[PDB]
RNA sequence: CACGGACCAAGGAGUCUAACGUCUAUGCGAGUGUUUGGGUGUAAAACCCAUACGCGUAAUGAAAGUGAACGUAGGUUGGGG
RNA sequence: GUCGAAUUUGGGUAUAGGGGCGAAAGACUAAUCGAACCAUCUAGUAGCUGGUUCCUGCCGAAGUUUCCCUCAGGAUAGCAGAAGCUCGUAUCAGUUUUAUGAGGUAAAGCGAAUGAUUAGAGGUUCCGGGGUCGACCUUGACCUAUUCUCAAACUUU
RNA sequence: AGAACUGGCGAUGCGGGAUGAACCGAACGUAGAGUUAAGGUGCCGGAAUACACGCUCAUCAGACACCACAAAAGGUGUUAG
RNA sequence: GUGAUUUCUGCCCAGUGCUCUGAAUGUCAAAGUGAAGAAAUUCAACCAAGCGCGGGUAAACGGCGGGAGUAACUAUGACU
RNA sequence: UUGACAUUGUGAAGAGA
RNA sequence: GAAGACAUUGUCAGGUGGGGAGUUUGGCUGGGGCGGCACAUCUGUUAAACGAUAACGCAGAUGUCCUAAGGGGGGCUCAUGGAGAACAGAAAUCUCCAGUAGAACAAAAGGGUAAAAGCCCCCUUGAUUUUGAUUUUCAGUGUGAAUACAAACCAUGAAAGUGUGGCCUAUCGAUCCUUUAGUCCCUCGGAAUUUGAGGCUAGAGGUGCCAGAAAAGUUACCACAGGGAUAACUGGCUUGUGGCAGUCAAGCGUUCAUAGCGACAUUGCUUUUUGAUUCUUCGAUGUCGGCUCUUCCUAUCAUACCGAAGCAGAAUUCGGUAA
């Protein structure tokens, strides 16, 4: 999605390739806004066994 | 400005037309009841769909507001309204200044 | 060294409508308007007509209201005839 | 460039316009795509370009005032045409004369105020401060009459 | 670039400035004759290669408002003072 | 999201988001109750999520400084 | 998503100013 | 079997909601933008001796402040300087003389004022009621501000008088709505009483883009109507800037102004620099450099002929006719 144009995906903002706003979306988010880490409780590398 | 809490001025009371003593208060506007016709016309407009209807002011350039002095007749009880010029600070019954005083402390 | 126009013919752009202002012509005139309708007919014409209605004959107040002669319907100064 | 596989391909079939479809170019969706094609609302609105059809006769402008989300536009007054009407030299006049006001520009003034500005001379500080000596000379500060040159925001005149 | 006053151009041809929005002269029905303006009168070109006193010789002389540029500084060129 | 293999992937959760069987009365609708009223109404209390508070979270979006002291010529600054 | 009202019937304890 | 008056379905209510829908995102402007306010105003000057008068002209100022810094009376006279007094010194408080304003009057500036308009003290609330007229701006509308009255009712002083805010020139606000006071008034139209509401007059809450919309961005994916009223090449005026050259000759050059040079100044040219401007072209004049080729300029690098030298020769340097 970060590779598309803004029409095709919220990520699709260009001129560099970056998401530009938090990649963690709410649960109460609306169809069409939900892309990326959806209900995400936490994020990043864990190493939790 | 500093104004006194009392002044002797002409009264329009039909019982006494002459300079009387007046309790000098300051104006504050009322609660603006919901049943004034405009407000129930507005709430009509405001309903349904179509979002905001009457405008919403934004561009305000005023620092102050004009100070309206209500004067209540001590005897005949009838109130009259008087308005001041613009001021940033207004106190009624403020402490009169005094000349020649040592600059304090 | 700004734009349209290679040429010819034909076509090609301030209209009608409703409500109005000034002005003018006309009818009648403190009145006026036959044509909604009816009568009538040589039949969309022409001719004719009741009741109404519209505007005018009073203004002024937001409104309840009130409602225009002291005087040859006034005084002074002009004024054509 | 690739050429035995994410290979090339027929036909059948599916997804349709703020929709599809996209190994992502805003690409593709019938020579049409940063929103298809068709008809209608639609003679859409245009302070913006363009055009606007016979002849003669008389008169004859404006780009200024004020207000405007006013500055390529309006309203407004002015300039202009027409229609006239009341009267017949009543009244006037982009002119002078005489009488009587008002003005502070040009010029002028700075040994007048103000502000600026060159030069000496005289006179108190007996110094503001240091020296020469167990009070005399420099420095400045003031003061007096002079001298050169200035003013849109100086000025008697 | 921007004000003041008036005159103009625009909206206007005519004669003059060769040429030309705005300069000079003059403003315009159709014509004849006379006279002029501004400008001209060697030849182009209508009009004295007119009269008069001087000055000027330039191996880019100069030649007429607006107007189509030249300065300081020099010259034992020549002229007057 | 990143983009084979190898190797490594640091610091920062204050912000913007995401997330939490985390303290609260702080704010907080409509229905509901209470008070006053002849009623229309006014006035209160109580109160959901949310906000507000608190916790976590950067292979979430993203961030990684300006100053000065300081070692025997100078210089630099392992040090504060 | 949250509350209310209605779909909405039948019972029991034990608690709130 | 599970599940159970939960849930689901329904209707309101609060929250969330660029996923989606609309819409919007000033003006002036030596192009736009950025800045700025020349957008509402005030003083001085520009302004050309009535009045008016422009530029993003020059020096400044305003969105305030004051129960007195308003109103009246009275006494008094201020800047500043000289000469004089325990500590007391430059600076304390006291005195006399001088003192046309050289001070003060909120503030910008200008004007105005000396038995005051200043300082000081005394009393008051004309910073009030009513409602018209007049001046500035002007359309002779509004608004702001102001002037002279009338009708009341007050202050002040012995009084005559003066006072309708601040000595004068600036210090501000429509309709719609809300709101408060006033008249105790009108109306809710089948008739009444109360509550509520709607009026009349007068204030306030504000529009500073100040005659008064309710408003964020991006587009190199772009679009339309126009514009040479307008920027980005040429060309045109200008020549500050850039380039080139004069004049005077203090000085340089051992000596010696000028062989060769040249400060302070000053007169110029040029348009292969850059600006300034915005006339031409926006229904289109192909935008850098190079290559190629022609021709012109001369402010001459070489070459021909020369003059000068601080030219012995050699070299060099200055110059003339030369493109
Ligand atoms: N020659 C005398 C001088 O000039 C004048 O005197 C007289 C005339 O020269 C002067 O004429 C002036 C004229 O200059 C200029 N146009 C101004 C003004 N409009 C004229 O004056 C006249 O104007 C019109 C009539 O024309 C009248 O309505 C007006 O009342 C009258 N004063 O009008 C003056 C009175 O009739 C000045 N008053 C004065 O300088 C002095 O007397
Ligand atoms: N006023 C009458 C006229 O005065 C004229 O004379 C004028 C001048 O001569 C005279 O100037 C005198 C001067 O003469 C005398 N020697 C010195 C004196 N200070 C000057 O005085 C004048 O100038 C000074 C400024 O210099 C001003 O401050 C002063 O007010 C002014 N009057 O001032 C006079 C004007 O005030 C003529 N004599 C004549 O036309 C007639 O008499
Ligand atoms: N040159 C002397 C010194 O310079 C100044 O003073 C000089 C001037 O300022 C002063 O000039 C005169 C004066 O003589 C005379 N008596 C009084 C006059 N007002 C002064 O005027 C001076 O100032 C005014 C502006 O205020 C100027 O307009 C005027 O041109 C100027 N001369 O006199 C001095 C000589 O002309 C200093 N004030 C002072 O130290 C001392 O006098
Ligand atoms: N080379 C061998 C000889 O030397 C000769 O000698 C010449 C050179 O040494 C020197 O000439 C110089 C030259 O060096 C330099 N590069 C150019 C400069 N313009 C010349 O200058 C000379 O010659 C020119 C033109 O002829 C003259 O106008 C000038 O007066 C003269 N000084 O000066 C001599 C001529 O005056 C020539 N170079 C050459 O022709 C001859 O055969
Ligand atoms: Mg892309
Ligand atoms: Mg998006
Ligand atoms: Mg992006
Ligand atoms: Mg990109
Ligand atoms: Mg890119
Ligand atoms: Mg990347
Ligand atoms: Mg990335
Ligand atoms: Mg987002
Ligand atoms: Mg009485
Ligand atoms: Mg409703
Ligand atoms: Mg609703
Ligand atoms: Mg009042
Ligand atoms: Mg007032
Ligand atoms: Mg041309
Ligand atoms: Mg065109
Ligand atoms: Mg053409
Ligand atoms: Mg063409
Ligand atoms: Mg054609
Ligand atoms: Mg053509
Ligand atoms: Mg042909
Ligand atoms: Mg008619
Ligand atoms: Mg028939
Ligand atoms: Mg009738
Ligand atoms: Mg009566
Ligand atoms: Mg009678
Ligand atoms: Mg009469
Ligand atoms: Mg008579
Ligand atoms: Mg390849
Ligand atoms: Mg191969
Ligand atoms: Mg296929
Ligand atoms: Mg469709
Ligand atoms: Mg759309
Ligand atoms: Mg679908
Ligand atoms: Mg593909
Ligand atoms: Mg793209
Ligand atoms: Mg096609
Ligand atoms: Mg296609
Ligand atoms: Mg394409
Ligand atoms: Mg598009
Ligand atoms: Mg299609
Ligand atoms: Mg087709
Ligand atoms: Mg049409
Ligand atoms: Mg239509
Ligand atoms: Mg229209
Ligand atoms: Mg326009
Ligand atoms: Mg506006
Ligand atoms: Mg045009
Ligand atoms: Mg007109
Ligand atoms: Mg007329
Ligand atoms: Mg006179
Ligand atoms: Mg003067
Ligand atoms: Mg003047
Ligand atoms: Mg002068
Ligand atoms: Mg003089
Ligand atoms: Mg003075
Ligand atoms: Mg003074
Ligand atoms: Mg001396
Ligand atoms: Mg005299
Ligand atoms: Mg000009
Ligand atoms: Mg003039
Ligand atoms: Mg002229
Ligand atoms: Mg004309
Ligand atoms: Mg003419
Ligand atoms: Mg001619
Ligand atoms: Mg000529
Ligand atoms: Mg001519
Ligand atoms: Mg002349
Ligand atoms: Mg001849
Ligand atoms: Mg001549
Ligand atoms: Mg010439
Ligand atoms: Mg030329
Ligand atoms: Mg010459
Ligand atoms: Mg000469
Ligand atoms: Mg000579
Ligand atoms: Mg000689
Ligand atoms: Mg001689
Ligand atoms: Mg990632
Ligand atoms: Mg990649
Ligand atoms: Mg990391
Ligand atoms: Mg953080
Ligand atoms: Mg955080
Ligand atoms: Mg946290
Ligand atoms: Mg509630
Ligand atoms: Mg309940
Ligand atoms: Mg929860
Ligand atoms: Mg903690
Ligand atoms: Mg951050
Ligand atoms: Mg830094
Ligand atoms: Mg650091
Ligand atoms: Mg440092
Ligand atoms: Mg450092
Ligand atoms: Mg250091
Ligand atoms: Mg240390
Ligand atoms: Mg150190
Ligand atoms: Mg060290
Ligand atoms: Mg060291
Ligand atoms: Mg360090
Ligand atoms: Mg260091
Ligand atoms: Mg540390
Ligand atoms: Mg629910
Ligand atoms: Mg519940
Ligand atoms: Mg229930
Ligand atoms: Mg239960
Ligand atoms: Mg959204
Ligand atoms: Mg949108
Ligand atoms: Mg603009
Ligand atoms: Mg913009
Ligand atoms: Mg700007
Ligand atoms: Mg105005
Ligand atoms: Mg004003
Ligand atoms: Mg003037
Ligand atoms: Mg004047
Ligand atoms: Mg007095
Ligand atoms: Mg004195
Ligand atoms: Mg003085
Ligand atoms: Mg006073
Ligand atoms: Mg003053
Ligand atoms: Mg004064
Ligand atoms: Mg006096
Ligand atoms: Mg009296
Ligand atoms: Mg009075
Ligand atoms: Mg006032
Ligand atoms: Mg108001
Ligand atoms: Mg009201
Ligand atoms: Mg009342
Ligand atoms: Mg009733
Ligand atoms: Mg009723
Ligand atoms: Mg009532
Ligand atoms: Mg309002
Ligand atoms: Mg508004
Ligand atoms: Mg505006
Ligand atoms: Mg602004
Ligand atoms: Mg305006
Ligand atoms: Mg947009
Ligand atoms: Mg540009
Ligand atoms: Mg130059
Ligand atoms: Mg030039
Ligand atoms: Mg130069
Ligand atoms: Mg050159
Ligand atoms: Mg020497
Ligand atoms: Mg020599
Ligand atoms: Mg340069
Ligand atoms: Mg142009
Ligand atoms: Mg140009
Ligand atoms: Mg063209
Ligand atoms: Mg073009
Ligand atoms: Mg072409
Ligand atoms: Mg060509
Ligand atoms: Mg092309
Ligand atoms: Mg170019
Ligand atoms: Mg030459
Ligand atoms: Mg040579
Ligand atoms: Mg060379
Ligand atoms: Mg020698
Ligand atoms: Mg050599
Ligand atoms: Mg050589
Ligand atoms: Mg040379
Ligand atoms: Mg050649
Ligand atoms: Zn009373």
């Amino acid at each position: 999605g970060v590779a598309m144009n803004p029409v095709d995906h919220p990520h699709g903002g260009g001129n560099h390739q970056h998401i530009g706003k938090a990649s963690t979306i709410s649960r109460g988010a609306v169809s069409g806004q939900k892309a990326g880490l959806i209900a995400a409780r936490r994020t990043g590398l864990l190493r939790g066994s | 400005v500093n104004v006194p809490k009392t002044r002797k001025t002409y009264c329009k009371g039909k019982t006494c037309r002459k300079h009387t003593q007046h309790k000098v208060t300051q104006y504050k506007a009322g609660k603006a009841s919901l049943f004034a016709q405009g407000k129930r016309r507005y709430d009509r407009k405001q309903s349904g769909f179509g979002g905001q209807t009457k405008p919403v002011f934004h561009k305000k350039a005023k620092t102050t507001k004009k100070v309206v002095l209500r004067l209540e007749c001590v005897k005949c009880k009838t109130r009259a309204q008087l308005t001041l010029k613009r001021c940033k600070h207004f106190e009624l019954g403020g402490e009169k200044k005094q000349k020649g005083q040592a600059l304090q402390f």
